[PDB]
C-alpha cells in the first residue's frame, strides 16, 4: 500500500522566482514498534500502550 | 511497596519523580497488598 502511495506523487520544480532543488522518494521501509525509554530500547506491547 | 510488571521486584518508591522500575526500564507498577484484616458478610 505505502509503496504505491509514495510512487504516485510527483515532485515539481522548486523555483521561488541557475540553482534549483528537487527531491525524490525511494524504497519505503517500516520498522516494528519500539519503546524509547531513558535507559535503552525495550519491547513494546499493546497492553503497555494501553496502561501508559 | 509497589510491584513491577513483567519484572519481579518491589520498587518501594514514594518520590514524585520515581515512577520507573529499577534495573527494569518499564514504567508500570502495581500496588502491593499488605496483611490487613477485613470482614465480609456471607
Ligand atoms: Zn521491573
Amino acid at each position: 500500500g505505502l509503496q504505491n502511495v509514495f510512487q504516485s506523487f510527483g515532485e515539481m520544480l522548486v523555483e521561488p522566482s541557475w540553482r534549483y532543488a528537487t527531491v525524490k522518494f525511494g524504497e519505503v521501509t517500516v520498522e516494528k514498534p519500539t519503546f524509547f525509554s531513558d535507559d535503552k530500547e525495550l519491547e513494546f506491547l499493546p497492553w503497555h500502550a494501553r496502561l501508559q | 511497596t509497589y510491584v513491577c510488571g513483567d519484572c519481579g521486584q518491589e520498587n518501594t518508591l514514594k518520590s514524585g519523580d520515581v515512577i520507573q522500575c529499577r534495573e527494569c526500564g518499564y514504567r508500570i507498577l502495581y500496588k502491593k497488598r499488605t496483611r490487613r484484616v477485613v470482614q465480609y458478610e456471607a
